[PDB]
């Protein structure tokens, strides 16, 4: 709410979660809920 | 003898000069086989002569006397040594044969024919008449057979061999319905070797051995039937390499295996090596201090099953990672260590807490106190204990000489067969020489490697 | 986990029969040396 | 630190690498 | 070239390597003792000594000789330094548990 | 802070065993006047005999910024003796450079390693010129004749 | 940060290993 | 111990073992004889 | 430079594993291989030697000062020993544990007197022998044994405590753990 | 199998031991031997 | 499997299985748990098996709720051979004592985010009053570590060097909850039990089990996690 | 129990077989080798 991505200098961040990718391996969720089954396709998954 | 000029090897290849030479290379296998009878019966002797009733054999260095008395000789229950006699006739049977063998050998060294094959046409061969490869090796299995049920009828017939799994703490036993079924006998060996299985070194009855020996023995007398009566087929001729450095490649890879083999024998089992003879093994040892420890500090009461160490995993009793009671601490390792002096102590889900509790025997309470004071630990000076310890217990486990030598032998003989097999490949292609320098394959070669 | 055994077992076993037939396929023939 | 290293790792590949590219062209382009 | 990718291929080189490299590493170990003669070591990583410090879950195995190195100087102090005089009591000495 | 005295229950005077240059760490020591240790830091909090709860150890300062202080309570003599341990006990900002806590070597020592280091170098150095001069005319090769 | 420098220093690494084999300056015969 | 009878002969199986590594060594004596031709 | 020659062939020496020490009104057998030591962790100390293996092995003999006439005034060995708690060593650990296992709450070491007994000598002194087995949450060396022989002589109490490993004590220093117990004679 | 033992080797005439330089090691070695695997051992003997 | 069956197979067919870990499994009798007759038994053979571990936590939009691991340490966690007693009443109310046995076992799961929680799954001095239905009690949560245990820096408890000692001058009152403290205080936690599967002619019970119970705190250095235990459990009555 | 493990360390399984499907496809892959190797014999 008060520190979203666009607060944090998150360039490409926006451009993975516009498309569907809002999971991170790191349990947490774009949307603030979380992530239990992240699977492959989560930010870090896109990365590697 | 022969010379470097006339046959092409130096003095300390000069073995190698008996390749072509039936006669003499016989003879240097008798004499060799003298020796090897000779030690035997040598170290026999001098065993039984250091030899002290009273104390426990794997406590005097000995390890031909646990041998002859794991076969069921000259000792009782708990394998108390009731007599040395036995083993000194070993001994000086083993003398007086290595004497002959030892004549047989010196004769076909020095006088006797070189080559065998003008005057003695059946056991004459070279090493490419694979008929008579197949022969000779059909022989050996014939007699090999014949040592295998050799066993089996002493275990059969001739006094049983020494169970260290009878009721009791063991004790010299007649096999009655050694396990003859095939599925039993040959999942041991299509075993993984890793924790848990132990491949063929995890056999644990008297029944198992000796089926396997039954089935070893008549496959051996089969197979030698077999190959006395066949030729190799084109396939083993296409894939073989048929030289006398070939087949002592093929016979080094098989003995650095079962050097192997044996070394594992010598530190995991206790059926074929008992600890009443070989001392414990180390997995029985900690198995043991953890058993003494847990024994001691519940007749001090202290609520064992409910005691907890400073990590939180618990002092004495604990879980396998599979679920049954085990010991606690880094012996947590060694849980699947069997042996008679805790199997009783065992139901389905591992250590039973009642029965723990209340039916420790005074036996398995000695056992464990002694297993635990003599663990496989100790100096190549023969210092017991770990390195840190001080110069008071002149002990080292026959277990740990055994496994030593054997994995030493092992590697070794490894390395020749790697040596042994490249020198035939090399030999029989025709550059174990070197390379010709008028007809360089890499100057033939297309470049950029 | 026993999709990826059988997987692993076909792929070790792919390797050594490989492995194999290739000794077994007349090697002691296939060298520069005369003879 | 989290910064001097940095500089000090990246100017310590940097420099050599430098040199040693500038010999080398200028052998790949002689020969 | 083909079993390990890379091969000599001049015996001049070759043999200076083979000059090289023990002759290298010897002078390279000699200025390290040469630290050593200042105390001047290379005994801690600091940041994880921070980190072991304020996280008691963190083990790694350059820990694990610290506690190794700390436990080799107290037990071998007394009887190696006798100009030291340590008579250290058994409560001092660094030990783990029931071992 | 001032010179730190320790004493004990039986008011005999206590002296911190100063750390010597080798030891990355050592044991804190309370040793009296004729060399017998008389209390410790244990690293054994059990079945100990010297610990200062145990001696009942107390420390005053004199003449720094604690002069004429004095502490009894365990928490605060294991500090200070775990500093006297260092030698003489001053306070430190921290906060002005960021300081780890760990200590650093003198501009005397860096000169020192630095022209160690350069005199074994320059010993090499002295060694490959003296070859090249008493060896130039065999520098490209031998004559092979 | 610093495993980011400690990983590119190791692909580094392994990048100048695959160009000295696979790129070398091949042994000439004459 | 050995059986009473042979007790007077535990000195000579003392000294038999070694024969083996005698008998390696006594190859190169008989190597060095012919001067390792 | 001074001549005095060496003992080649000169049979042995005293291989006995103990060795003679007569102090201020007592006489013991000290081990062979044990080291004096100048540590007192109590003040009334006359004698310490610890092993050279470890400082575990260790013994001393309390002199001290008593009132009584003789130790069997103290009522009886388990009243004598109840009185010397701090011969064990305080347990400097204060936050409450009940996750250490078999030691009761807030306990990291532990007592169990084995055996009390008592002892009378041909110059007609009676002693007063103890075997502790003390432990620790840790339990170094599997627990240490304490032998304490005890009696009071002229106006003084004399004690002696001989603290050993479990671990050597299975290894085999119980042999001379007893042989300088048995030895402590006052008089 | 493990190396040379020669801890407390050396005695005088009244078997005090007189420590030689592999007791020296030997004490450099306990400090090891006492610091290794802090907290995984419940019983004296290191036998596993 | 049933407690017969178990005794049946040996430890040969049970090694290497996870039946071990596993409580017996009553097959025959009825679910009407008020058959059993009252009295004062001795609960013996007492076993708990866990089917779930289930973690608090906290999201970032502000939700708390009880979220899904996956378990570390394997076929460890299970509870068994414990013994009590257990008083039953006419009226259907049970009081329920768990006095020894195999009442702790370590088990670490993995949050979805990849944090390690270790904890104690215990049931030790469980005091639980109720009826044959559901009683509910607390049991002691003793400490994770003994006070022996020592940091990956040599800091303890009972042993230790009481303070960071790599670090000659930053060892402070800044981080007293890391060195100058160690804490190993016991906590509590919440059970509650329910019975159902009675067979009154062996005098044997089964049923489920829902615990709460907080985490381990290190040594004191963080605050502790809530986990919920939920599963079956068995026992036999005198 | 929490989780599903196949539960085949140790037990002597003969080549770690659990399943007959994996001794079908060991068996499958070598003879698919063999028979390759076979019909490709009387060649170089
Ligand atoms: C190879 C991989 C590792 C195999 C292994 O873990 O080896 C160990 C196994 C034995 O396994 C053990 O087998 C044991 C069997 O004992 C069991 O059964 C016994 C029966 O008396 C006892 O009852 C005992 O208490 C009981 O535990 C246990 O199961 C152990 O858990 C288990 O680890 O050895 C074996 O299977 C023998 C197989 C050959 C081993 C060869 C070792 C050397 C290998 C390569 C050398 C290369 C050299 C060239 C280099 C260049
Ligand atoms: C299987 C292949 C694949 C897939 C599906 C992904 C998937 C992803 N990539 Mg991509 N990527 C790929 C390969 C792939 N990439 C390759 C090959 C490259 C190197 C060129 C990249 C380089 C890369 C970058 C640089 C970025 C990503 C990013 C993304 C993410 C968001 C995509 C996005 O916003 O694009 C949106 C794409 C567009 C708006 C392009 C639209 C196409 C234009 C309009 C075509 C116009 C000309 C066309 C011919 C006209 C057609 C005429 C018509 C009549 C038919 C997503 C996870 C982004 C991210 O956040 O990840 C870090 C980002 O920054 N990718
Ligand atoms: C069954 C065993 C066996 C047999 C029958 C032979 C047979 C042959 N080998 Mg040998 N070899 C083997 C095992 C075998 N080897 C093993 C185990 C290795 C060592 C890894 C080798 C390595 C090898 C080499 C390197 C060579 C031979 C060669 C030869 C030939 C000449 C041998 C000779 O004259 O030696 C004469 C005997 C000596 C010179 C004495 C050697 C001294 C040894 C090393 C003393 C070791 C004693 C030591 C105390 C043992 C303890 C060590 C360890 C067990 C702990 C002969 C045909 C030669 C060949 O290829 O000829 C065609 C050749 O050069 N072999
Ligand atoms: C296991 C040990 C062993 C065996 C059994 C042999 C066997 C053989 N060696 Mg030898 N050799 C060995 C190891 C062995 N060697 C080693 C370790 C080396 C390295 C030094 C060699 C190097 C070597 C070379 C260089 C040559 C051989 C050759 C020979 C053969 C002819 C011997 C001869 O004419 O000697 C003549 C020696 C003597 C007349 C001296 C007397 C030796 C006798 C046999 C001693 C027996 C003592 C014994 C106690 C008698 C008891 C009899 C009875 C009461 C039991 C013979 C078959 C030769 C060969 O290939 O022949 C064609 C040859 O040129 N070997
Ligand atoms: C390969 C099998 C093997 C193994 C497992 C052992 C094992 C044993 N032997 Mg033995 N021995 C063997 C072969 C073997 N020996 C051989 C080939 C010889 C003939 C020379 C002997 C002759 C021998 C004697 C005469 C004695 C032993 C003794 C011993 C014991 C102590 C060994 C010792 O202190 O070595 C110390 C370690 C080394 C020598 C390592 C040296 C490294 C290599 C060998 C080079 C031990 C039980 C002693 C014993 O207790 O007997 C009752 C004894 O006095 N053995
Ligand atoms: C000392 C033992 C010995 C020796 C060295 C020989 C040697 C030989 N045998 Mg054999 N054999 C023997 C014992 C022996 N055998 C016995 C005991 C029997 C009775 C069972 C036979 C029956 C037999 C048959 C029926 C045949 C031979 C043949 C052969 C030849 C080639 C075999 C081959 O390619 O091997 C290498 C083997 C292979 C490439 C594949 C074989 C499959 C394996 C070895 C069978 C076991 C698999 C199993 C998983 C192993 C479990 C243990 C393992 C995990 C450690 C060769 C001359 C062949 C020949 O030419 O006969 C005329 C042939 O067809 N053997
Ligand atoms: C004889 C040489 C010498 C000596 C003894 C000193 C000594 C000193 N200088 Mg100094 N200085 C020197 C020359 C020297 N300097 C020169 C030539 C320069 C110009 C580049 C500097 C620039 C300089 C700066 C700007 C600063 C110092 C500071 C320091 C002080 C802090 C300790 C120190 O040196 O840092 C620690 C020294 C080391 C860690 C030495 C590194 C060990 C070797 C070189 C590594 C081996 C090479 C290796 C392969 C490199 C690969 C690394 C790569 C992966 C990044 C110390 C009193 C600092 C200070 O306190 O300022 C007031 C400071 O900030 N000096
Ligand atoms: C010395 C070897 C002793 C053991 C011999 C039998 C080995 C065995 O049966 O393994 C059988 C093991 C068993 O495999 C395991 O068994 C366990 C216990 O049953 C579990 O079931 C596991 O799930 C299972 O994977 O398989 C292996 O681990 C690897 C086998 C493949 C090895 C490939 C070697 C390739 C190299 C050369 C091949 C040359 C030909
Ligand atoms: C875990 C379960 C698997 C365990 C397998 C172990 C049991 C069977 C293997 C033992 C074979 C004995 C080896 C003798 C020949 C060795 C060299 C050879 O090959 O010599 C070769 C030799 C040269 O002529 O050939 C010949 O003489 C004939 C020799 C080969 C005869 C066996 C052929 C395999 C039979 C089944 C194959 C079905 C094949 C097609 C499967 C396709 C599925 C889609
Ligand atoms: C070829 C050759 C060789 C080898 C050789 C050989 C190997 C030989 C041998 C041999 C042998 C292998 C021998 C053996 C022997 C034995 C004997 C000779 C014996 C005997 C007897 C007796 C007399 C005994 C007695 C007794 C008894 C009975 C018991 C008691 C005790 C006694 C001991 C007394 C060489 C290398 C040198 C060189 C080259 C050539
Ligand atoms: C007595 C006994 C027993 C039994 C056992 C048995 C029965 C065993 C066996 C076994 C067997 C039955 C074995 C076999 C084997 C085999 C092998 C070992 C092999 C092989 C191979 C090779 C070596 C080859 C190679 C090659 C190839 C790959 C191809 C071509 C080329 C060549 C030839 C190179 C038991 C344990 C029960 C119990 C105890 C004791
Ligand atoms: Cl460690
Ligand atoms: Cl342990
Ligand atoms: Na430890």
């Amino acid at each position: 709410v008060l520190n979203p991505m666009w607060r944090q200098g998150m360039f490409v961040l926006p451009f993975l979660t516009r498309l569907g990718v809002t999971q991170s391996w790191g349990g947490w969720t774009i949307s603030g809920e979380t992530s239990s089954n992240p699977g492959i396709w989560s930010y870090e998954g896109a990365a590697a | 003898g022969r010379d470097q000029e006339t046959t092409g090897f130096a003095w300390w290849a000069g073995n190698a000069r008996l390749i072509n030479l039936s006669g003499k290379l016989l003879g240097a296998h008798v004499a060799h086989a003298g020796l090897i009878v000779f030690w035997a019966g040598a170290m026999n002797l001098f065993e039984v002569s250091h030899f002290v009733p009273e104390k426990p054999m794997y406590e005097q260095g000995l390890i031909l006397l646990p041998h002859i008395a794991t076969l069921g000789y000259g000792v009782g229950p708990g394998g108390e040594v009731l007599d040395t006699f036995p083993y000194f006739v070993s001994g000086v049977l083993h003398l007086i044969s290595s004497a002959v063998l030892g004549f047989g050998g010196v004769y076909h060294s020095l006088i006797g024919p070189e080559t065998l094959e003008e005057s003695y046409p059946f056991f004459g061969y070279v090493w490419k008449d694979k008929n008579k490869m197949t022969n000779i090796l059909g022989y050996h299995l014939i007699i090999l057979g014949c040592g295998a049920w050799l066993l089996v009828l002493k275990a059969l017939y001739f006094g049983g061999v020494y169970d260290t799994w009878a009721p009791g703490g063991g004790d010299v036993r007649i096999i009655s319905n050694p396990t003859t079924n095939a599925a039993i006998i040959f999942g041991y060996i299509v075993k993984s070797p890793f924790g848990g299985d132990g491949w063929i070194v995890s056999v644990d009855n008297l029944e198992d051995i000796i089926g396997g020996h039954i089935w070893i023995g008549t496959l051996c007398i089969l197979g030698g039937i077999w190959h006395i009566y066949t030729t190799p087929w084109p396939w083993a001729r296409r894939a073989f390499v048929w030289s006398g450095e070939a087949y002592l490649s093929y016979s080094l890879a098989a003995v650095s295996l079962m050097g192997f083999t044996a070394c594992c024998f010598a530190w995991f089992n206790n059926t074929a090596y008992p600890s009443e003879f070989y001392g414990p093994t180390g997995p029985e040892a900690s198995q043991a201090q953890a058993f003494t420890f847990l024994v001691r500090d519940q007749r001090l009461g202290a609520n064992v099953a409910s005691a907890q160490g400073p990590t939180g995993l618990g002092k004495y009793l604990m879980r396998s990672p599979t679920g049954e009671i085990i010991f606690g601490g880094e012996t947590m390792r060694f849980w699947d260590f069997r042996g008679p002096w805790v199997e009783p102590l065992r139901g389905p889900s591992g250590l039973d807490l009642v029965k723990l509790k209340n039916d420790i025997q005074p036996w398995q309470e000695r056992r464990a106190a002694e297993y635990m004071t003599h663990a496989p630990l100790g100096s190549l000076n023969s210092v017991g204990g770990v390195a840190t310890e001080i110069n008071a217990v002149n002990f080292v486990s026959p277990r740990s000489w055994l496994a030593t030598s054997h994995f030493c032998l092992g590697f070794f003989f490894f390395v020749g067969h790697l040596w042994h097999a490249g020198r035939a490949r090399a030999a029989a292609a025709g550059f174990e020489k070197g390379i010709d320098r008028v007809d360089e394959p890499v100057l033939s070669m297309r470049p950029l490697d | 986990m026993l999709t990826l055994k059988i997987f692993v077992y076909t792929v070790v076993t792919f390797f050594v029969g490989l492995f194999i037939f290739g000794f077994l396929s007349n090697d002691p023939s296939r060298n520069p040396g005369k003879g | 630190v989290n910064i001097l290293g940095l500089t000090a790792t990246a100017l310590f590949i940097i420099i050599p690498t430098s040199f040693l590219l500038i010999l080398y062209v200028k052998t790949a382009a002689s020969e | 070239s083909q079993i390990f990718g890379v091969a000599f291929s001049n015996k001049r080189w070759l043999h200076f390597f083979m000059l090289f490299v023990p002759v290298t590493g010897l002078w390279m170990s000699a200025l390290g003792v040469v630290g050593l003669a200042l105390n001047l070591r290379a005994y801690d990583f600091v940041s994880q000594e921070i980190r072991a410090a304020e996280d008691p879950e963190f083990e790694t195995f350059y820990t694990k000789n610290i506690l190794l190195n700390e436990g080799i100087r107290a037990w071998m102090a007394a009887q190696d330094q006798p100009h030291e005089k340590l008579t250290l009591p058994e409560e001092v000495l660094p030990r783990g548990n029931a071992l | 802070l001032g010179h730190a005295s320790f004493k004990d229950q039986e008011g005999r005077e206590l002296f911190v065993r100063r750390m010597p240059t080798f030891f990355e760490t050592f044991p804190v020591v309370l040793i009296d006047k004729d060399g017998v240790v008389r209390a410790d830091v244990p690293f054994r909090k059990a079945e100990s005999k010297y610990s200062i709860e145990q001696v009942g150890v107390s420390v005053t300062f004199y003449g720094g910024e604690l002069n004429g202080l004095t502490f009894t309570d365990p928490s605060t003599v294991k500090k200070y003796a775990r500093k006297a341990q260092l030698g003489e006990i001053f306070e430190f900002d921290r906060s002005t450079l960021q300081s780890d806590g760990v200590f650093r070597s003198s501009p005397r020592g860096w000169f020192t390693f630095g022209h160690l280091s350069f005199a074994l170098l320059f010993f090499f150095g002295h060694i490959w010129h003296g070859s090249r001069t008493i060896f130039r005319d065999v520098f490209a090769g031998i004559d092979e004749d | 940060m610093e495993a980011l420098v400690y990983t590119f220093l190791l692909i580094g690494t392994l990048g100048i290993i695959f160009f000295s084999i696979f790129f070398r300056e091949p042994p000439r015969i004459a | 111990k050995l059986p009473e009878a042979y007790a007077p002969f535990s000195p000579i199986v003392d000294v038999l073992p070694i024969i083996p590594v005698l008998f390696i060594l006594l190859a190169f004596v008989w190597q060095a004889s012919v001067s390792f031709r | 430079a001074y001549g005095e020659g060496a003992n080649v062939f000169g049979r042995v020496t005293n291989k006995s594993g103990f060795v003679p020490y007569a102090g201020d009104s007592f006489a013991l057998l000290l081990p062979s291989k044990w080291n004096p030591s100048d540590e007192k962790e109590v003040d009334s100390i006359v004698l310490r030697y610890a092993d050279n293996f470890d400082a575990v092995n260790n013994v001393y003999v309390i002199a001290q000062d008593t009132d009584k006439s003789s130790i069997q005034d103290y009522g009886s060995p388990e009243e004598f020993i109840s009185q010397f708690g701090y011969l064990l060593g305080r347990q400097a650990w204060a936050g409450q544990t009940v996750s250490e296992g078999g030691f009761d709450a807030n306990k990291v070491s532990s007592a169990a007197l084995l055996g009390v007994a008592t002892e009378k000598d041909k110059k007609g002194k009676t002693y007063y022998k103890f075997e502790i087995l003390s432990r620790t949450a840790d339990g170094n060396e599997g627990g240490r044994h304490q032998l304490v022989k005890a009696t009071v002589s002229n106006g003084k109490l004399y004690l002696l405590k001989v603290q050993a490993g479990d671990k050597r004590w299975f290894k085999g220093t119980d042999k001379e753990c007893l042989g300088v117990l048995d030895s402590f004679t006052v008089v | 199998l493990n190396g040379f033992n020669f801890n407390q080797s050396v005695v005088d005439s009244n078997g005090r031991v007189l420590n030689t330089w592999a007791d020296i090691i030997n004490r450099a070695n306990l400090g090891m031997e006492v610091m290794h695997e802090r907290n995984a051992h419940n019983f004296p003997l290191d036998l596993a | 499997l049933t407690y017969d069956e178990l005794q049946g197979l040996t430890y040969l067919q049970v090694k290497g299985t996870g039946i071990a870990n596993t409580c017996p499994v009553v097959e025959q009798g009825t679910s009407n748990v008020r058959e059993l007759k009252p009295g004062d038994y001795k609960l013996e053979k007492f076993c708990m098996e866990p089917t779930s571990f289930t973690v608090k936590e906290e999201d970032a939009k502000g939700r708390e709720e009880f979220v899904k691991t996956k378990l570390l340490t394997r076929l460890t966690y299970g509870l068994d051979g414990m013994n009590g007693s257990m008083k039953i009443n006419n009226d259907g109310s049970v009081e329920f004592r768990e006095d020894e046995g195999l009442d702790y076992a370590a088990t670490t799961v993995k949050l979805p985010g990849g944090e390690y929680v270790p904890f104690l799954f215990t049931i030790k001095e469980f005091d639980g009053k109720g009826t044959l239905d559901s009683f509910s009690g607390d049991f002691l949560v003793p400490s994770y570590r003994g006070s022996t245990f020592l940091d990956p820096k040599g800091r303890g408890g009972a042993t230790g060097y009481d303070n960071a000692i790599a670090l000659p001058a930053k060892a402070d009152a800044d981080e007293i909850q890391r060195l100058n403290n160690k804490s190993y205080t016991p906590g509590k936690g919440s059970a509650v039990f329910s019975v159902a599967k009675v067979d009154t002619e062996t005098g044997e019970i089964a049923g489920v089990f829902e615990s709460i119970q907080p985490s381990d705190t290190e040594m004191g250095a963080h605050p502790a996690k809530d986990i919920k235990i939920t599963g079956l459990w068995y026992g036999q009555l005198t | 129990l929490v989780d599903d493990r196949m539960n085949g360390d140790g037990t002597g399984l003969p080549f770690g077989v659990n399943d007959g499907i994996l001794g079908w496809v060991i068996a499958g892959t070598l003879g698919t080798i063999w028979a390759i190797y076979f019909v490709s014999q009387k060649d170089l």
